[PDB]
């Protein structure tokens, strides 16, 4: 039984270029056969879909710049022309011996012109804080590229190991990305100290942008 | 259409039990052959387990082989895969997916939703939802942003959605961080026009079903005073 | 309309004639594949001689190679090339 | 050249195509006549099906008639008018 | 078994014209039955010659002005243009049922213009009258039609009953007949008579035309 | 080319036996039917007898069956027909003929010659050739006509030449009559130019082959002194 070894593991490219994906079997087969690998698309979360089957032939409603070719061991599937919402992941599968083993996929990010984040500062609920604890929230909103950097600030003091933070997926439509850092503290800490705040780094802003807000406002 | 709907996933403790179904719409599966297929957290789809209905023969792979059985009911149109003795490697979300046979044969053309399988000793628990609100201030530029924190929550997942799912556009809702606690949290983001505001209002719906927590939380900019 | 006998002769006398074989007589120890489409379109020597003496035979051969695809039941499945023999010229010879 | 997946498989599909039957074949209860020419060109039925369970069958026949030499061996010969049958319109019927 | 009846028995035909000769089966045969009579054409004294076989195909080397038809019962053979070298008997042969049995035949004769006969007359050789006989000839040279009158004169005495006359075939280039008309008598009798002549009726001939010799000239 | 050869006719008394027989050139007699058909003097033709050669099945004429017998000799190449009670009735001439096989079975494409079967109980007898020589006076239209006068012969036939071949334009050959003696007689005629003689001669060729009779005549033109 063969195993499919996907290439590259990840690429980044812009939209209208072309992109290609490899996919090579384990065992040594003849140029005389083809037709045995199919490719599927998955977005983040979601069920692949099925772009080519047979190697080479397109699947009903598939956009017509995917396609794909191949013989003896070598397989590619070819982007012709990439969207934004050809972001995904791409996975081959070979059916010549099955049960049918997966590649390891290949990531697709779209690579777009830098755009600085908006940030937004949000200060814990009352209804929380009656519980004993303050989460403050900092919201980075559709920059590119996913590199950027948050600081905590509370009354001046540089904050470290109670924070975390989470990023989308890149974006179908505009392929940014966003960004939430969540502080957390008790109550107790949070009352002592008035201002918080944001401090957000990024390549496409000229100096740090600082969101911050005075508890009791 | 032809369609395959999976059900009865969710949380196991280590060394236990859970039983998969998948229904099958659209199609006989006795045409078919029935897989399932599973990807765990961050990582690559992995091809677990085939049944061929008619003749009950079934193909597993080397990590669930001896532990997982699957099987099919022609007569209920559905396919089943049993889960013994779970160990943490197996946390993944479970998919069903059909291939048909002969020219029928190309590929997953069919796949259910996916069923996320959790192996832990942890409990239940359902989250708290908070409001994100921006101040007034921050509306200025045109954008107000607003959003839900929903905090200390196991297992995965959490569904949100915005004004019961009429509001799609400019949602970001975040993947889950696991706590130090051991428990989940994640946040749900909306950027709305500013001018919107005092005609539209905005609520966010979270779903844990995991704990039947089903909550709605009203969501406005605050002034100051 | 009545078809006339020089006809039916002219049209009827040992050729070759496109004729759909059956890919199983062509490779009759596959015992591990079946095939899609299970026939093919090969030029072959068909028709009738003169004599019952005689039979209609290939005198010039040739090659073609199709794509059929060959699965394997429970197995998998793939297109490959196959090989078939053609008839170029056919003859009424002795038996 | 390679003939090509698709190709094949909608030149081999069950349609009517010019088949050389042999007249016996068509009158296997003749103990008398030798015919010449001994088959002839009829639109029959021929090709393959997807699956194995259907089967390559006529939907819409027809009848032609064609001029034989029909020999009674040390007794005498004649032409004569005979009919065969044709398919005009094949399908892929359950068996 | 079948037999044909050939018609008609004889016929008359000018060069140019249109002949049909016609073969009957004698048993009921259906329109959907073909091919199963030839046609031979037999010049007198000679084998008979193919001229068409399996009821309408032209045998190899015979003009195109022959051709043939039928089905059923009843089968055609047809000159379309009838030439001098025509005059011949015409059969048919059925091998529907064999042994292949003939038709009783057609004589065609070639109608042609009047041509009135040239006549000579041979005294018997002095060779024959050494054994006692006395052939006296009358030769009616290249005529037509074939009816023609010969009176034998012996010193103006009318002759009957010692004479005998033979007709040629008509003839394939011209279609003339000739004649011979021979007088036998005894050498004794031929001595006794001095004048012997021919006389020569025929419609060509506007009155009789006389041929004698005088015995020792 | 091919070609069939008959032999082995002639006179025969009633009661009595012939045998005829029939070579093939050019072909083989295995590849066929072979035929004796026959024609009374001014009577139609007369299909008699078919052999078969490789199997030797025959068939007869009713007139004859049970008379005759038809055979042939694949290595020689050769059919025969043995004639046996022979009465008046079966005086004619006596064709061999042949036809092929399957779509070689078109016709009688193949005749011999003809052989003269003579069924009577008179004798041998050769005849006397006598000239015809016309007057010198009966040229002066530009035509001179002489002939042989072929006198008391039996059986038929006797052939005429004229210069040995050579010449046939102008000949008339007349049928035989047959004498009040029982005897056969005929003339041959040609017509020559006048202007011919003197440059050329002519004489006639008489072959009587039942008698060995062969017999060369010059004929020209006497004056009348
Ligand atoms: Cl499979
Ligand atoms: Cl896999
Ligand atoms: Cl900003
Ligand atoms: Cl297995
Ligand atoms: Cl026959
Ligand atoms: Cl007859
Ligand atoms: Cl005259
Ligand atoms: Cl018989």
């Amino acid at each position: 039984d063969i195993q499919m070894t996907q290439s590259p593991s990840s690429l980044s490219a812009s939209v209208g270029d072309r992109v290609t994906i490899t996919c090579r079997a384990s065992q040594d087969i003849p140029r005389s056969i083809s037709g045995y690998v199919a490719w599927y698309q998955q977005k983040p979360g979601k069920a692949p879909k099925l772009l080519i089957y047979w190697g080479s032939y397109l699947y009903s409603g598939v956009p017509s710049r995917f396609s794909g070719s191949g013989s003896g061991t070598d397989f590619t599937l070819t982007i012709s022309s990439l969207q934004p919402e050809d972001f995904a992941t791409y996975y081959c599968q070979q059916h010549y011996t099955t049960p049918p083993t997966f590649g390891q996929g290949t990531k697709v990010e779209i690579k777009r012109t830098v755009a600085a984040p908006s940030v937004f500062i949000f200060p814990p609920s009352d209804e929380q804080l009656k519980s004993g604890t303050a989460s403050v929230v900092c919201l980075l909103n559709n920059f590119y590229p996913r590199e950027a950097k948050v600081q905590w600030k509370v009354d001046n003091a540089l904050q470290s190991g109670n924070s975390q933070e989470s990023v989308t997926e890149q974006d179908s439509k505009d392929s940014t990305y966003s960004l939430s850092s969540t502080l957390t503290l008790s109550k107790a800490d949070y009352e002592k100290h008035k201002v918080y705040a944001c401090e957000v780094t990024h390549q496409g802003l000229s100096s740090p942008v600082t969101k911050s807000f005075n508890r009791g406002e | 259409e032809v369609q395959l709907v999976e059900s009865g996933g969710g949380l196991v403790q280590p060394g236990g039990s859970l039983r998969l179904s998948c229904a099958a719409s659209g199609f006989n599966i006795k045409d078919t052959y029935i897989h399932w297929v599973r990807q765990a957290p961050g990582k690559g789809l992995e091809w677990v387990a085939r049944i061929y209905p008619t003749n009950g023969y079934t193909r597993y792979a080397d990590s669930v082989k001896g532990r997982f059985t699957i099987s099919a009911d022609t007569s209920k149109n559905t396919a089943y895969l049993q889960m013994n003795s779970l160990r943490a490697e197996d946390t993944a979300v479970y998919y069903c997916a059909k291939l048909g046979i002969g020219y029928y044969y190309y590929g997953m053309d069919v796949w259910g939703q996916g069923t996320l399988v959790t192996v832990s000793s942890a409990s239940t628990k359902g989250p708290s939802v908070f409001p994100l609100a921006p101040s007034s201030k921050s509306t200025s530029g045109g954008t107000a942003a607003l959003g839900c924190l929903v905090k200390d929550y196991f297992p995965e997942p959490v569904t949100v959605s915005w004004n019961s799912g009429a509001l799609t556009s400019g949602v970001h809702t975040f993947p889950a961080v696991l706590q130090s606690s051991g428990l989940y949290s994640l946040s749900s983001v909306v950027t709305v026009p500013s001018s919107s505001l005092g005609t539209q209002t905005y609520i966010c719906n979270v779903n844990h079903k995991p704990s039947n927590t089903k909550v709605d939380k009203k969501v406005e900019p605050k002034s100051c005073d | 309309e009545v078809v006339k006998f020089m006809d039916v002769y002219q049209r009827s006398y040992c050729h070759p004639i496109e004729t759909l074989v059956d890919i199983f007589q062509e490779y009759p120890d596959e015992i591990e594949y079946i095939f899609k489409p299970s026939c093919v379109p090969l030029m072959r020597c068909g028709g009738c001689c003169n004599d019952e003496g005689l039979e209609c035979v290939p005198t010039e051969e040739s090659n073609i190679t199709m794509q059929i695809m060959r699965i394997k039941p429970h197995q998998g499945q793939h297109i490959g090339e196959m090989s078939f023999l053609q008839h170029n010229k056919c003859e009424c010879r002795p038996k």
